[PDB]
Order: structure tokens, then C-alpha cells, then sequence
DNA sequence: TCGTGCTGAGTGATATCTGCTTTGGGTGGGTGGGTGGGTTGAGGCAAT
DNA sequence: AGCAGATATCACTCAGCACGA
């Protein structure tokens, strides 16, 4: 398995990816309402617009900040930046606004269940 | 016909008796049963009897083991002493 | 070349045996003269079966039985600890 | 007649290595079958 | 890669004897 040596950082990546959710703004940033939004079990969907891509990558490039094209790093390799996406995402969602029955989600119960049964172990 | 009649009604009764291990509904029904210890641990059983019913819950528990511990018979041929 | 587990004396005294029986075994056992005698056995062997079970779980409730039996007839740490069981209990 | 090893070879058992074959498609065949699939196009034949 | 058959090396049970009690 040969190594090659590409230029391509993806922790810089990632990181240009978390600050895009958290700061962009287009009231408060765009994004972050979304992820308030699909956190109330509001919206099961979210779409990531490249138009927003570029206008903070210009921004930022305005600002005297230069980062990296992460358009260009979307668009020829897509599987990863979804992966990338959703962990950005999931680092940074909000705790829920409106009261929901956990209880009643089967996923819930099991994953509390197996939670105290690895105290229990550790207790051990 | 007499002895006949009687086998027969002590085989229905046995099988009364077996009726009760048996689920009314087929075997991809897929009911899971979760039952729990004195300790707070859970463990899993499958099938209508073990939500119905707990020493069924522990019998198919203890049934369903695959380890055995050995038992050895002392077998004397009766042709060998002729 | 993999160590079978065994129903070893060290199992025996651990925290997790016959201190767990002796600890809470008249609570959870109760034979009553009201209940039919199937009854009462059924719940006996329940206490027991559920003990065995946490404590071993490789084994079935009567191959346990047979292994209690050869492990307390060899076993001369475990010899010592019911006999200290049962003079502990004579002194009071 | 209990307890504690030492001996022991027998009776296992279970943790552990050695060889197919397959998808489907003619880069396995028609002495494996056509009721296990493929399979639309051309061709010859009888009833019409 | 997965599956079914097989080899061989791994333990465990009943077997029985010497000491002493």
C-alpha cells in the first residue's frame, strides 16, 4: 500500500466546515436555525448550498483570513464532505427547545439501558 | 377396546398437558420478551409462553444452553458372557 | 490450548455466591402452608436457578447441581468455610 | 469407612486445518434436464 | 469468502491404591 503525498488537509477542512455552520449568516446564522429546527423534530432534511459556500469562502478571503476552497474540495470528491457534514453537524447540535416523549422511542430505552448496565460494569 | 379407549384419553390428557408449551399464532409471529433479574440486568426471551408466563421464561432459559456436562454409562455386552 | 471455566472454590466464596445466599435467601424464599407444594418447590428452585445463573452461567440448574456436589466433596477451602459457617452459627 | 493426593489410559470434545464451488453464461457441457432460469427473430410446416 | 469434512492435540471422568483414622 503505497502512500502518496496529496495536498488536500482534511482536519482544515473540518474545521473550515464547523466554523461555515456556526458563523455564516445570510436574525441568526442560517444553519444553526436548521439544526434548532430538525433538533424539535421539526425537519428531517437538511440541504447544504454551495451558493452559501462560496459567499463565505469570498468573505473570509475579503476579510484577509484566506482558507481553503472547500467548494472545490466538495464538488471533486462528494462521499467524504457528506461524512464530514454530518459529524460537523452532529458536534454542534442544539439541545432541544420543546419537550419531547423520549420514552416512547424504542432507541431511546435501549441505548439508557445499555448505559447502566456499562455503570453497572464499571462499578464492577 | 376398553384399554384402547383408556390409552387413548391418557394420551389426550399428555397432550392437554403439551398444549400449553405451544403458540397460537406461527412461528414468525416475533414476539421478544425482556425479563428482569433481582439485580437491575435484563435478559432476553422469545416466544408468546414467555410473556404469558415466567416459569415457562425459565425453562426455555435453562433449555436453551448448549453446554452438557459429560455423562459416561457403564455398558456391559450381553453376548460378550455369552 | 484455551482454560475451561470451572465452578472453582474461589468462585464459591466470592462476593457473588454463597455470601449472596446467605446474605438475602430467606427474603426472597417463602414456603406457605396456603400454596400447594409444586408451588413452593417451583419457588425454591426459582431462588436457586436465578442465584446459579448469575453466578455461572455456562452451566444448567441441575448440571450445576452435580458440579456443587463434586466441587464441595473436593474442594478443602470450601470445606473450611462451611464448617466455619456452621460453628460461626452454633456460637450464637 | 472419609480425605488427599498420585497414576492412568481411556473416552471423549472442541479448538483447530484441508478442499470445494459458487455467479450465472457458453472462457463447464448436451450420456445433468426443458416444469431451475435465459427468449426475441427467423424459419419451415400444417390447417386454413 | 464461505461452508462442510476431517485430523490431532487438548482435558476430564471413573478408576483404585497408599496412609490414618
Amino acid at each position: 500500500l503505497p502512500s502518496i503525498q496529496l495536498p488536500v488537509d482534511y482536519n482544515n477542512l473540518f474545521n473550515e466546515i464547523t466554523d461555515f455552520l456556526v458563523t455564516f449568516k445570510q436574525k441568526g446564522p442560517k444553519y444553526m436555525a436548521m439544526l434548532q429546527k430538525v433538533a424539535n423534530r421539526e425537519l428531517n432534511s437538511v440541504i447544504i448550498d454551495l451558493d452559501d459556500i462560496l459567499q463565505y469562502q469570498n468573505e473570509k478571503f475579503l476579510q484577509g483570513t484566506q482558507a481553503d476552497d472547500l467548494v472545490s474540495a466538495i464538488q471533486q470528491n462528494a462521499n467524504h464532505f457528506t461524512e464530514l457534514f454530518c459529524r460537523a453537524i452532529d458536534n454542534n447540535m442544539p439541545l432541544p427547545t420543546k419537550e419531547i416523549d423520549y420514552k416512547d422511542d424504542v432507541l431511546d430505552v435501549i441505548l439508557n439501558q445499555r448505559r447502566l448496565r456499562n455503570e453497572r460494569m464499571l462499578s464492577d | 377396546g376398553f384399554e384402547l379407549s383408556k390409552l387413548l384419553q391418557k394420551e389426550h390428557q399428555m397432550r392437554k398437558n403439551v398444549i400449553k408449551h405451544t403458540s397460537a399464532r406461527h412461528s414468525r409471529f416475533g414476539g421478544l420478551l425482556s425479563i428482569q433479574t433481582p439485580d437491575k440486568t435484563r435478559l432476553t426471551v422469545s416466544g408468546s409462553q414467555a410473556l404469558v408466563d415466567e416459569k415457562i421464561a425459565l425453562q426455555k432459559l435453562d433449555d436453551s444452553k448448549k453446554w452438557n456436562k459429560r455423562i459416561i454409562k457403564k455398558h456391559q455386552s450381553v453376548a460378550a458372557e455369552g | 490450548r484455551r482454560p475451561q471455566v470451572k465452578l472453582t472454590a474461589e468462585k464459591l466464596l466470592s462476593d457473588k455466591g454463597l455470601p449472596y445466599v446467605l446474605k438475602n435467601a430467606h427474603k426472597r424464599i417463602r414456603i406457605s402452608s396456603k400454596k400447594n407444594s409444586y408451588d413452593n418447590l417451583s419457588n425454591i428452585i426459582q431462588f436457586y436457578q436465578l442465584w446459579a445463573h448469575e453466578l455461572f452461567p455456562k452451566a444448567k440448574f441441575k448440571d450445576f447441581m452435580k458440579i456443587c456436589q463434586t466441587v464441595g466433596k473436593t474442594d478443602p477451602v470450601l470445606r473450611e468455610y462451611r464448617v466455619s459457617l456452621f460453628r460461626d452459627e452454633m456460637g450464637m
